[PDB]
């Protein structure tokens, strides 16, 4: 049947376009900083804990596991 | 320390020195900045503190507060743009001005190493909002709001000097590590119970306690949005900071003192709440759900144990982002109207779904919906509560009820129904009114993944 | 009554004007709509791309200065040892009682 | 609910509308249609009875001591229908009734779909407002001085006038609109 | 265009150029509290062969 | 739903057929534009009982205020369409 009406609604482009714009803008810098977390867990992460050698001293950010947060 | 002071003074000579149309953008983008700069003081440690010099200091108490003032100056900055557009540039200048000198009081404030300069920034925040409130203000009480606020305050804090003033002629020094670790007991005595009064008052006005409130309703319903944004987000914490700070030296004597204060902030909640219920503004009501809050970080405050500090310190953070969040969205409901009173303007989630959406979220962050930071303070003080005795928590369970019920009743008389025939100037919501929501609403619900992070020094 | 009815010369209340209807896509910034969209852009830039993702990121990983795995690691070495040596876990008193000088009462 | 009310109900009016009530109240008691015949027969004759009662102070004691029995007997979960002030789908799709100013507000991507729509509703916009200019005219000159008594419209009365106020009456958004 | 647009973006130099100052004036602040440098009874060590100080 | 959409010919038809199952009047007698009080000599309450039975037949119920004031099948019809914008 062609009984199609026309249905009023209020604007919704502009809900529209912030919702790509933040998704957008959220996804350009957490895509890059999610690739670089997984290649540096895969790659070089997870040191093991260790004894301290006789007659060294570590320094001060080589007593953290993560290599982020060394 | 000085590598947040001073971008901060900077932003001064950057405003000014802007050009006619370049104003915002400039700010905004340094103020981020700045805020960035800020997130570095977050990674404490479970020892004494981080003593940056001789003046200034940070703590897991400190560096929240911190971190919130300067992330409130971009959205201060982004509400004021919209109702400034038709004021000349020096007009705007001096507003951007006046924000940035809150902003340097507020910084300075929290850090503070000794007593007599906290007590000086604690009162030169109070010149920039009284001229906030009365210069760029719509309605014409707000003097009287001003006058208000101006002197409560000053009454709270004239005793506060003189009793410092003393401490120190008595004790040697105002200093906070010095006061910690060679802090004695007070004797119950008439004199120290009225030292102890000095040293309370000023910080139990500002909260504000229930029976001195009166200033907060007229400061926050005539002030502008940038104003109503920095009076509950992070002014009114400026007194619980002072309590937590000044606590430790009040001891043992706060035992039997703290039962005036307790009785009026845990009846003072309910009546606020209550209050809520029957407002014809949004606003007031705003500002009455406020004093709730304050009034059951009091609570936990003088309770004294470290689940309420804990408590404490993440509900004045959760209070103070919804807090300006629900100003936020009260404000561009009154810029399209212009009445910024709730029966007039209805069934908006039609016309506006996703700002419904917004509401929504503001309304149960309000609520205090697990697992959010709003709830894990309420519950880490109603359990203090309930350790200092079984009987409050009938107190809180009313306070609990009635939140939810005008939290629920502002989201369903203006969202929800039918909407108003005659108004017709209700135009599409901006991105800059989205990216304020945003904004105001990410922070809290990526904070409910590292609670710890606000969780204060006796984590 | 001869008063004009006027108690001073006044400008009529301007009507608001609207960021639409000069200019659509007009993302309510400024009515310049160059500044309107680089305000846009900068704010979304250094909100949402720097400060949101970038500083979250920094906060979560930030460095056990709390020590807490330290804190777990000690506790662990010290139950391991105590248990050995049949040592009734931890002591009752935080300080040891003989280098405590008490006050004799003689009453 | 379309038409203005009047000053008062007259007796008349008021002994129908209780005649209305008592008999949808006997249909919600008779469940089946049956009995429910049979008892609104019994009803209506028992009604008709003091149909030629001439005395205005006995009229009054009929169908207002009426009233008190059908309070009493007033089966205290009638039958509504659905969209009936007291049904269960009274206003449902009022959420869904959006005004037709909002059109005004659309983008001009937006607008590119729907022209032919757009089109019509510009000329509906050009002869409200020369309407509306005529009609305030028409209603100054036909209204009563003093201020009007009773809130009905007049009509139009000239060959290219139209109804007074019909806007708002005419642009209703739809019963069911979605 | 260079000498223009500095002209109009000069301003921008500055919150960068208050945050390296601030960092410079904190470590030169710093360097006046070195009376108890490895001189703590929790981190009192012997000095490596090539170091001066423990901490700048 | 799935319901059809009706016209102004079947609630016109409705119409007829509910007042000519209505034995008060002879159905070769009526037409659309008869008259209630004169053209049929029905009473005020037979007018009520009509509204009756067109609330029963179509569903929704009229108020008693534009009830009281309906006279003709037609007049009724057109109420109706205007509360169901009906098109054709
Ligand atoms: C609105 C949005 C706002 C956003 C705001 C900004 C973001 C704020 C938060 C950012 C914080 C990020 C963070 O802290 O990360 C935490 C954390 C960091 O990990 P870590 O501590 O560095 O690593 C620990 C170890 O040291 C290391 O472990 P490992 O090295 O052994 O592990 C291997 C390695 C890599 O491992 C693997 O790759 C493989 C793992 C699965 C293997 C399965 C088998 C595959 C092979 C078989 C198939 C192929 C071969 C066979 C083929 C034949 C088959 C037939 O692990 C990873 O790489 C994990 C990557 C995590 C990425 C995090 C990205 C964060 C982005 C932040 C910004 C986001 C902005 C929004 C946009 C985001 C983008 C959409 O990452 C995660 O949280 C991962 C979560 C995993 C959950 C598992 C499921 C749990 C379900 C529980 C719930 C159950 C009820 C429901
Ligand atoms: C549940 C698992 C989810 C996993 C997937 C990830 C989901 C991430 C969502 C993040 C939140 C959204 C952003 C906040 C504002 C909304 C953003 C927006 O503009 O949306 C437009 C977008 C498109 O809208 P549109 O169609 O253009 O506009 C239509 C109209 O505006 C009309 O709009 P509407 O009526 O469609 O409204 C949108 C919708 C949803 O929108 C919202 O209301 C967002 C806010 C919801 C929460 C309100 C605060 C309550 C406190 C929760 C704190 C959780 C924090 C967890 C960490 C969060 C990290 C960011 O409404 C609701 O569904 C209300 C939900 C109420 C939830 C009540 C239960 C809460 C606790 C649940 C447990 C959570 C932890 C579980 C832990 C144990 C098991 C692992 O709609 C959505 O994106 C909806 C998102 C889906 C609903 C998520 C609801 C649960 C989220 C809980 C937080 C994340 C939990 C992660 C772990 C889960 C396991
Ligand atoms: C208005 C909105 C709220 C504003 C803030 C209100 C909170 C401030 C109120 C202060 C709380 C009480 C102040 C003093 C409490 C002392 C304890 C006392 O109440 O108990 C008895 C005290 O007895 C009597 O109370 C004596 C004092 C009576 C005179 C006080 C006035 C009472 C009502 C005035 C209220 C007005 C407050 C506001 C002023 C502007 C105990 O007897 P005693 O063992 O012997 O004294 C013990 C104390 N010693 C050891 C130092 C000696
Ligand atoms: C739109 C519809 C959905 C689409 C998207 C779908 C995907 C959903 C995924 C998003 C959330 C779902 C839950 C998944 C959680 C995984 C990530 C989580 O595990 O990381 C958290 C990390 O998050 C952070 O801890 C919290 C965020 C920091 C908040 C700071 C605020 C940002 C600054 C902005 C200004 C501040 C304003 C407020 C002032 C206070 C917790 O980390 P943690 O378990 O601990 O340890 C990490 C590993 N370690 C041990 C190596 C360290
Ligand atoms: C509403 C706030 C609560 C008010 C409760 C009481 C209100 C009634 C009091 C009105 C003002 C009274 C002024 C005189 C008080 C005298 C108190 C006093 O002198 O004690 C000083 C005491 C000991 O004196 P010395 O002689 O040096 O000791 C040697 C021998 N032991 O030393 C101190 O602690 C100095 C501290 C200053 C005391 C503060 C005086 C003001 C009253 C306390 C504040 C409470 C009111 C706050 C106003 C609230 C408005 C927001
Ligand atoms: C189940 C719940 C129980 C409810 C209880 C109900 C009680 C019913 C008994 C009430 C008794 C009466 O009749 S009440 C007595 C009220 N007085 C009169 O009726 C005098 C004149 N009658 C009129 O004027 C009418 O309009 C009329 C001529 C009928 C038609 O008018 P039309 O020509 O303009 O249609």
């Amino acid at each position: 049947h062609g009984k199609r009406l026309f249905i009023i609604k209020p604007s919704g482009f502009y809900d529209r376009r912030f919702l790509k714009l933040m998704r957008f803008y959220i996804l350009l810098t957490g895509i890059p900083v999610a690739i670089g977390i997984t290649l540096v867990n895969v790659f070089i992460g997870e040191a093991e804990l260790a004894d301290i050698p006789e007659g060294y001293v570590p320094e001060h950010w080589e007593y953290f596991k993560h290599p982020i947060s060394r | 320390m000085l590598k947040i002071i001073i971008p901060t003074t900077m932003l001064l000579p950057m405003t000014w020195m802007s050009k006619h149309n370049m104003i915002w953008i400039n700010a905004t983008v340094h103020s981020l900045l700045i805020s960035l700069i800020s997130l570095s003081l977050l990674n404490q440690l479970g020892e004494n503190s981080l003593n940056f010099s001789l003046t200034f200091f940070s703590d897991s108490l400190s560096a929240p507060l911190l971190v919130l003032t300067t992330w409130l100056l971009p959205l201060m900055l982004m509400a004021s743009q919209s109702h400034l557009s038709k004021e000349t540039t020096t007009r705007k200048k001096l507003y951007i001005t006046m924000l940035i000198l809150l902003q340097l009081f507020l910084i300075m404030t929290f850090t503070a190493t000794e007593l007599i300069l906290f007590y000086i920034l604690f009162e030169a925040t109070l010149v920039p909002t009284l001229i906030i409130i009365t210069r760029w203000g719509n309605q014409t009480e707000r003097l009287n709001a001003g006058l208000y606020f101006l002197f409560y305050t000053l009454a709270g804090s004239l005793p506060l000097l003189v009793a410092l003033v003393y401490i120190q002629n008595t004790t040697g020094s105002l200093n906070f590590l010095i006061i910690h670790y060679w802090s004695h007991p007070l004797s119950n005595s008439w004199s120290n119970i009225f030292m102890w009064l000095a040293c309370i008052m000023a910080f139990m006005v500002k909260m504000p306690l229930y029976g001195l409130h009166l200033w907060l309703p007229k400061a926050h319903v005539e002030a502008p949005i940038a104003g109503s944004m920095v009076l509950a987000a992070v002014l009114l914490k400026l007194g619980g900071y002072g309590m937590m700070r000044i606590t430790t030296i009040l001891n043992p004597l706060t035992n039997y003192m703290a039962y005036p204060f307790l009785m009026l902030s845990m009846w003072g909640m309910i009546m606020t709440s209550s209050i809520c219920l029957r407002q014809t503004d949004l606003k007031s009501l705003i500002a009455y759900s406020s004093v709730s809050h304050m009034a059951l970080v009091i609570v936990a405050i003088m309770i004294q144990t470290p689940w309420s500090f804990m408590g404490a310190t993440a509900l004045m953070i959760a209070h103070g982002l919804t807090s300006s969040m629900l100003f936020c969205l009260a404000n561009t409901n009154y810029e399209r109207v212009h009445s910024r009173t709730m029966i007039l303007a209805r069934g908006l989630q039609t016309l506006l779904p996703l700002m419904a959406t917004w509401w929504l979220v503001a309304s149960l962050t309000n609520l205090a919906l697990p697992p959010s930071i709003n709830l894990i303070g309420e519950l880490f003080i109603i359990t203090a509560s309930f350790s200092w005795s079984n009987i409050t928590i009938i107190l809180m369970g009313m306070n609990m009820m009635i939140t939810a019920l005008y939290s629920l009743y502002m989201l369903i008389t203006t969202q929800r129904g039918k909407y108003t025939h005659h108004i017709n100037n209700i135009k599409p919501s901006f991105t800059r009114e989205n990216a304020l929501m945003a904004l105001h609403i990410l922070p809290l619900l990526l904070l409910t993944l590292n609670p710890k992070m606000i969780l204060g020094p006796l984590y | 009554p001869p008063e004009p009815t006027i108690r001073l010369q006044e400008d009529p209340d301007p009507e608001d004007e609207n960021l639409y209807e000069k200019n659509p896509d007009s993302h309510g910034y400024d009515k310049d709509p160059i500044v309107d969209l680089w305000n846009m852009r900068v704010v979304f830039f250094f909100g949402f791309s720097i400060v949101l993702v970038l500083g979250s990121t920094f906060v979560a990983y930030l460095p056990d200065y709390r020590m807490q795995e330290w804190a777990r690691r000690e506790a662990e070495r010290l139950v391991k040892y105590r248990e050995a040596n049949g040592l009734p876990l931890m002591e009752s008193n935080c300080f040891d009682p003989n280098k405590i000088q008490l006050p004799e009462d003689e009453d | 609910a379309f038409s203005a009310p009047a000053a008062y109900l007259t007796h008349q009016q008021k002994v129908l509308r209780l005649y209305k009530r008592a008999l949808r109240h006997l249909e919600s008691w008779c469940v089946h249609r049956d009995k429910y015949r049979y008892f609104a027969c019994l009803m209506r004759a028992r009604f008709d009875e003091h149909k030629n009662e001439k005395d205005m102070v006995k009229a009054t004691q009929l169908l207002r001591q009426a009233e008190e029995e059908f309070w009493y007997g007033q089966h205290p979960q009638p039958y509504i229908f659905p969209e009936s002030p007291g049904g269960t789908s009274y206003e449902r799709y009022e959420c869904y009734k959006v005004p037709e100013w909002c059109l005004d507000d659309w983008h001009p991507s937006e607008k590119a779909m729907y022209p032919d729509y757009f089109a019509k509703r510009e000329q509906w916009k050009r002869l409200r407002r020369e309407s509306w200019e005529r009609e305030v005219k028409q209603l100054q000159e036909e209204t009563p001085p003093g201020g009007p008594r009773t809130e009905a419209l007049p009509p139009a009365r000239k060959e290219g006038d139209l109804p007074p106020l019909w806007w708002h009456i005419v642009t209703r958004p739809r019963e069911r609109p979605m | 265009n260079v000498l223009q647009i500095v002209r109009d973006h000069w301003v921008h130099i500055l919150v960068p150029v208050g945050f390296v100052f601030g960092c410079y004036l904190d470590r030169r602040s710093d360097e006046k509290l070195t009376a108890f440098r490895n001189k703590s009874l929790l981190f009192k060590r012997e000095l490596r062969p090539n170091e001066e100080v423990t901490w700048k | 739903s799935d319901a059809p959409p009706l016209t102004l010919e079947a609630i016109k038809d409705r119409v007829l057929y509910v007042l000519k199952l209505y034995d008060k009047i002879d159905p070769e007698k009526l037409s659309v534009n008869s008259h209630f009080m004169k053209d049929l000599g029905l009473d005020s309450l037979d007018q009520v009982e009509i509204i009756m039975a067109m609330e029963d037949e179509f569903g929704f119920e009229i108020p008693d205020i534009d009830a009281e004031k309906l006279m003709c099948p037609q007049e009724i019809v057109d109420y109706i369409a205007d509360k169901k914008d009906v098109y054709e």
